[PDB]
């Protein structure tokens, strides 16, 4: 509860007091679609 | 809510000393003319 009132503190209010490709690369990729891995 | 208004605008001829003048008008003059968190915070 405490982080939780730290959150709604810090995102307004954070003050006032709060009482604390590449043709290889293809034809490879091919390749693995052929294996499937 | 009943206070030196009233005393003021009817008192527009004494509401301070008179000695015999100066500094008695003069002074006519000068009188005449957590929870406390929560309420300055959550609703401010």
């Amino acid at each position: 509860a405490y982080n939780c009132a730290i959150s709604v503190i810090c995102c307004v209010f954070n003050e006032l007091k709060f009482y604390q490709d590449s043709t290889l690369s293809e034809e490879m990729s091919q390749f693995d679609f052929s294996t499937g891995v | 809510n009943h206070f030196w208004e009233i005393v003021v605008q009817d008192g527009i001829t004494l509401i301070t000393k008179e000695e015999a003048s100066g500094s008695s008008v003069t002074a006519e003059e000068a009188k005449k003319f957590g929870g406390d968190v929560d309420d300055l915070l959550d609703m401010i």
